[PDB]
């Protein structure tokens, strides 16, 4: 009957549907690859998808998805066991590296614009007409390490203008540079900025900014990469 | 084996339990101490499983059904065939559930995430909980259980809400689908808005966050925002379950009567209980 | 602790943002609203402008209408008596038409006329909104995701009070307006067909509200969880694949073998949302027009 076909019908539509689902999010990082690098020998039963062409505003040309696939970047890893399947250690400073927890991928060294063409994000200093409008505005405020020691100050707010909201905290070091520090990575108290991943001594090693009224999504990806990994690296500093 | 960017992540590390013991993947798949602990879990359930399907006496799956015992054990131990079987099964898939938690948070710290969908789960963890555990106990016997079979368990669910009324007028049941619905919508929106985003009409150039601010403020006036969305998401999906819990863990515990007849408060209020007309006067 | 983003710690605000400009009509958009730092802990808090506009007006128009002409039904029923109207507010109820009228716009409005004129403005009102969704998208350039995925919720609308009453033959098959009413109608329906459960698109159908929970849960906490690399920033982040997008991959490669890309996942969840309604349109709809019963239907599968 019609309920028999419609039924019958729809796990039919289900079926193919899943399969575009799947093929569709096989845009990035196939195909897939062995431990060296090697094209790996089975794919599964799902196709690379024919590829689609993205046209990027402000000129920034286009991205065609799937692509030549590339990190772009050495990696300091290196092999703890003879078969597949097992950790990768680093070979130097997984911090300094970028490899870990603290990875960072070669994203575009240009910053992410608005609408209009303009930087999305700014320090707030060069915002016209932004503002703290509520909460305990945090400029001003030392900087503490989860080793409970002052490693510097905040300077300014780095904000996201289209959205309205604030991303980073610029912060002053000993030495009279500064760093931006992922505002989802401290907790703002009534009298200091708290920092759990890093201990004092690893501020200095925050990659820096090449232009002081700017960040590109190449500098995001390697700062909050760094101080992403400090959890994990700077664990023997941290102490409570 | 690995996605063309996995290599540099995959570094040791981020372990709760047991140092570099079970640090290690196979295939795609991250294993862990937890990784093992669910593998037997997961073994030996289904194994007993199969075991009160021999005792059944079929093998047919839309009519095996592993069945909590009788009302009369009340909160002690039950004969398996009369069910044991299925006390052991729910332990079973308590340490399942709660192990495979446990190993999502062992990935975060590998990977060096935050943990909210660990976090999330246990909300579903937890609504399990109540139906197996938390209300029975309460209520008195393990018999308030749900049975574990695809259709004898929709029946649970018939003769469990019958037994109060229309089990509609359970208001935080009233509550729990409003969520449902909620985040349903919701997640209709956020899908859809990026989407049309990022395939705008034909040759043109992908729009910006801008653009989904706008969209929404033209829409309805408002926009919530691309960081919004997302701790609403979390938010609707989180609470509907709550509530969901929160609906049964009162029925039969604190209410056991009708529940449309508990509506009978608000329209008995002194002030204008008496007042003839309308539908209740 | 950590901190988990969830609510914002510093509220940071500038000149009311009036939005991109596309080949919409600027002359018909508001002007900016107040801005609720309220709103602002957990989302934007700016409010406005919005964009008024000839189906705006019309759809705004008769939604209200709508509500009006059953506002004022609910007030005849509790004898204009501000009191009654409070007590037993969830207990009136706008019923269509008795069988006995059949598709009939000729009920009396006591009988079930009321209902028609209600209804008629909620139509209109509805697809004028729908026809909005449409229009404000392709001012901006955009794909009409958003109209289509709406389409999907005014299926199971269309179907409950609209197509199903009229392949059944009379109005009085329609779901009446009232908040207890509207309760009991469902719960009777389900009754009466031979108890929905064995309804397979009601099955489907509660699969993908659940699971619409289930995504939007494991999406959500995904995003907060690599916020911390900007990861809310998804057209971007599609654009140029950051490492946000490939911890929120991995995280779940690794857990239960598979994943999406950030383009992706959105495809997962605008198709787990819209095939809720889409499946259940199609299990009421073929419910007492095809299928009395479906338990019956359920013994013999036809
Ligand atoms: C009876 C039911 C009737 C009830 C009415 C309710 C209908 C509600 C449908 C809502 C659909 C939501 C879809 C969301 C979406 O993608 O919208 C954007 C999509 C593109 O928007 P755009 O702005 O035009 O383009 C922007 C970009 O250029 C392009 O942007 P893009 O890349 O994002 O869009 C590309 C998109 C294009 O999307 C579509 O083309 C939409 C397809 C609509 C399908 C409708 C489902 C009907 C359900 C049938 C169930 C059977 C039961 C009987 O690709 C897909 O999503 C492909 C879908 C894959 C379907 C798999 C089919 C398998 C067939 C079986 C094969 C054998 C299997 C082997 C075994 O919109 C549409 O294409 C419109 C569809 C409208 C049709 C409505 C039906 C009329 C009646
Ligand atoms: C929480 C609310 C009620 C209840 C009310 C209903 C109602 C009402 C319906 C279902 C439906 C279903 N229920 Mg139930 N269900 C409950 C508790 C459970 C439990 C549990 C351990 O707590 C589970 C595992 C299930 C599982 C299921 C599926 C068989 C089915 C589709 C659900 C879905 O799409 O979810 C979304 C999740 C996903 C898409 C992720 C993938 C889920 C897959 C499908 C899981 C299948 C597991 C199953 C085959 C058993 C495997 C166990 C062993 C390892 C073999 N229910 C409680 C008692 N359930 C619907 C149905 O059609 O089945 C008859 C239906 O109409
Ligand atoms: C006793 C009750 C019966 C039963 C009878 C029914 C009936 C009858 C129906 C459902 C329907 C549904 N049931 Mg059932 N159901 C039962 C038990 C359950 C259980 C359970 C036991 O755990 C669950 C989880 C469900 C779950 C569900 C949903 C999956 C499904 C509706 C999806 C939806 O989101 O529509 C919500 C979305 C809409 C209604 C779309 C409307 C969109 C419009 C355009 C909105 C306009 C707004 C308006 C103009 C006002 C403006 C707003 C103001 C400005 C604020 N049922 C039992 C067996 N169920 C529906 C279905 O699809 O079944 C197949 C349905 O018709
Ligand atoms: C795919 C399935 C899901 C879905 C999707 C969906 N719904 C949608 C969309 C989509 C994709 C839209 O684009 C469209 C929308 O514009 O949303 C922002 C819509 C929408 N879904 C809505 C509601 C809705 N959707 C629902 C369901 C669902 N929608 C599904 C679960 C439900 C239910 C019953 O679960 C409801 C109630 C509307 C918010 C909006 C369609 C708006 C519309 O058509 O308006 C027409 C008429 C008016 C302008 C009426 C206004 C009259 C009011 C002023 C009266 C009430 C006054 C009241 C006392 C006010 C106070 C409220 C307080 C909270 C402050
Ligand atoms: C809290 C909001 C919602 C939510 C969220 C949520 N679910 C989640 C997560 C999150 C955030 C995960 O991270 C985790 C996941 O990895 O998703 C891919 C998960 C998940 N949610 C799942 C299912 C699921 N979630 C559901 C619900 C929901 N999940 C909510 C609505 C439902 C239903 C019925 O609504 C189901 C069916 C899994 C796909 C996955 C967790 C997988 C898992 O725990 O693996 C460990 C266990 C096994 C491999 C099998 C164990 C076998 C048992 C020992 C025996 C079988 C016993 C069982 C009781 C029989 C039941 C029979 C039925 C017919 C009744
Ligand atoms: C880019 O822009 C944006 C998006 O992106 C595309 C969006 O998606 C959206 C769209 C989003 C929305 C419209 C979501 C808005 C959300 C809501 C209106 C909330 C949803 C939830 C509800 C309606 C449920 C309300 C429930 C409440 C308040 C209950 C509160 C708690 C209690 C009463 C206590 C419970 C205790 C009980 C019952 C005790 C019982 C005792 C005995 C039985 C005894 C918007 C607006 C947007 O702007
Ligand atoms: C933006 O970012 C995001 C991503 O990517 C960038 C993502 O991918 C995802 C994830 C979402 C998707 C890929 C979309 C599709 C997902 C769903 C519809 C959810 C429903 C899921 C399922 C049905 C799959 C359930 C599968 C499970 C739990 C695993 C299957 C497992 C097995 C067969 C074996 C289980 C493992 C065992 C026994 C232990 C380990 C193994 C040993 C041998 C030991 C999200 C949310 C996201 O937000
Ligand atoms: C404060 O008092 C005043 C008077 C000021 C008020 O305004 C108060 C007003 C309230 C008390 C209003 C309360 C309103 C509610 C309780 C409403 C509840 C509504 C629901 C629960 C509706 C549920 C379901 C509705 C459905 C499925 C409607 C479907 C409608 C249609 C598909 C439309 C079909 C079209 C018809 C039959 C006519 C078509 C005619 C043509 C010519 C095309
Ligand atoms: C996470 C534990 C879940 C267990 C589910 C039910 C187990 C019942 C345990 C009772 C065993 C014996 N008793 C009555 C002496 O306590
Ligand atoms: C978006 C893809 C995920 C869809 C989930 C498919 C599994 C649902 C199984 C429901 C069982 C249903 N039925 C028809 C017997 O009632
Ligand atoms: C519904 C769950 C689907 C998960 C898909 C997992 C893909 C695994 C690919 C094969 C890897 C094989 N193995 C385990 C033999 O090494
Ligand atoms: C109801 C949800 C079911 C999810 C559908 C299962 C898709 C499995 C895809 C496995 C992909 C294998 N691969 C390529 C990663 O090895
Ligand atoms: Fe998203």
């Amino acid at each position: 009957d019609l309920a028999s076909l419609a039924i019958y019908s729809f796990w039919i539509f289900l079926a193919g549907l899943i399969y575009y689902l799947q093929t569709e999010n096989m845009r990035e990082g196939y195909p897939l690859e062995n431990e060296d690098g090697t094209p790996a020998a089975n794919q599964g039963p799902f196709p690379l998808p024919k590829p689609k062409t993205f046209i990027l505003p402000h000129g920034r040309g286009t991205l065609t998805v799937p692509g030549p696939e590339s990190e772009d970047r050495p990696i300091a890893l290196a092999r703890t066991a003879v078969s597949e399947g097992f950790p990768h250690a680093p070979t130097g400073d997984p911090m300094k590296d970028g490899v870990g927890p603290a990875s960072w991928v070669a994203r575009r060294d240009l910053p992410e614009l608005d609408g209009h063409g303009h930087n999305k994000i700014k320090p707030m200093k060069a915002a016209a007409g932004f503002h703290v409008s509520a909460g305990k505005n945090p400029i001003g405020l030392p900087v503490r390490g989860c080793d409970l020691e002052i490693a510097g100050k905040v300077v300014d707010i780095w904000v996201d203008i289209p959205e309205q909201m604030a991303r980073f905290l610029e912060v002053e070091l000993k030495d009279g540079s500064t760093r931006l520090l992922p505002m989802q990575m401290v907790k703002v108290q009534s009298n200091r900025v708290h920092v759990n991943a890093l201990s004092s001594d690893l501020f200095a090693g925050i990659p820096t900014i090449k232009s002081p009224t700017e960040v590109t999504l190449l500098e995001e990806d390697k700062i909050c990469g760094y101080v992403a990994g400090g959890l994990m690296y700077a664990a023997p500093k941290r102490k409570s | 084996a690995l996605l063309s960017f996995e290599r540099k992540y995959r570094v040791p590390g981020g372990t709760l339990v047991g140092g570099n013991l079970f640090d290690f993947w196979v295939g795609p798949f991250y294993v862990g101490f937890f990784g093992v602990a669910t593998f037997f879990f997961a073994a030996l359930g289904i194994i007993l499983i199969a075991w009160s399907a021999v005792l059944q006496g079929t093998w047919n799956p839309q009519l095996i059904s592993v069945y909590p015992p009788a009302l009369e054990y009340g909160l002690g131990g039950a004969p398996l065939a009369k069910g044991g079987l299925w006390q052991i099964i729910t332990i079973c898939a308590t340490g399942a559930f709660v192990s495979w938690a446990l190993r999502e948070v062992e990935i975060c710290r590998k990977l060096g995430i935050g943990y909210h969908i660990p976090f999330a789960f246990a909300f579903a963890i937890l609504a399990y909980l109540t139906l197996v555990l938390f209300r029975p106990v309460m209520m008195g016997a393990w018999g308030y259980a749900f049975p574990y079979g695809i259709w004898t368990h929709l029946d649970w669910v018939s003769n469990t809400g019958y037994t109060y009324g229309n089990f509609h007028y359970n208001p935080a049941h009233m509550i729990a689908i409003s969520f449902f619905f909620t985040n349903a919508l919701a997640l209709a929106l956020h899908g859809a808005l990026v989407l049309s985003a990022a395939n705008p009409e034909k040759g043109k150039e992908m729009r910006t966050p801008d653009h989904e601010d706008t969209f929404f403020r033209d829409l309805v006036g408002y926009s919530i925002g691309t960081l919004g969305i997302h701790r609403l998401g979390l938010l609707l999906s989180l609470s509907a379950v709550f509530f969901s819990a929160l609906c049964m863990i009162i029925t039969g515990t604190i209410w056991f009567d009708q529940w449309v007849d508990w509506w009978q408060w608000w329209v008995k209020l002194p002030w204008w209980a008496n007042i003839p007309g309308g539908i209740n006067g | 602790a950590e901190y988990q983003n969830i609510f914002s710690q510093v509220q940071v605000r500038g000149p009311a943002d009036l939005g991109m400009t596309e080949d919409v009509n600027l002359a018909n958009r508001s002007g900016v609203g107040p801005f609720s730092t309220l709103l602002g802990w957990f989302g934007n808090a700016q409010l406005g402008p919005i964009y008024l506009g000839s189906l705006g007006v019309l759809s705004l128009f008769s939604g209200l209408m709508w509500f009006f002409t059953i506002g004022i039904w609910f007030w005849y029923q509790a004898g204009w008596n501000p009191a009654v109207f409070l007590r037993d507010l969830f207990f009136f109820s706008l019923e269509p038409p008795a069988p006995e009228y059949g598709l009939s716009f000729a009920a009396p409005l006591k009988e079930g006329g009321l209902w028609l004129i209600a209804s008629f403005f909620m139509f209109v009102a509805v697809w004028s909104w729908w026809g909005r969704t449409y229009l404000r998208a392709q001012a901006l350039g955009m794909g009409k995701h958003t109209a289509w995925a709406f389409l999907s919720a005014i299926w199971l609308w269309m179907v409950l009070g609209f197509i199903r009453p009229i392949l059944m033959g009379s109005w009085s098959e329609a779901v009446p307006y009232g908040i207890f009413s509207h309760l009991d109608w469902t719960n009777n329906f389900s009754l009466v067909h031979g108890n929905l459960f064995y309804n397979p698109f009601h099955g489907l159908s509660i699969a993908f509200l659940y699971g619409s929970a289930l995504l939007f849960a494991m999406h959500g906490a995904t995003i907060l969880a690599v916020s911390r690399f900007g990861g809310e920033r998804e057209l971007e982040q599609i654009a140029d694949r950051g490492t946000a997008a490939e911890r929120a991959a991995l995280f779940w490669r690794w857990t239960m073998g598979f994943n999406a890309t950030m383009e992706g996942i959105h495809r997962w969840a605008i198709w787990m949302a819209v095939l809720v309604t889409l499946t259940g349109g199609i299990g009421i709809l073929l419910s007492g027009t095809v299928v009395d019963n479906w338990y019956v239907w359920g013994q013999n599968h036809g």
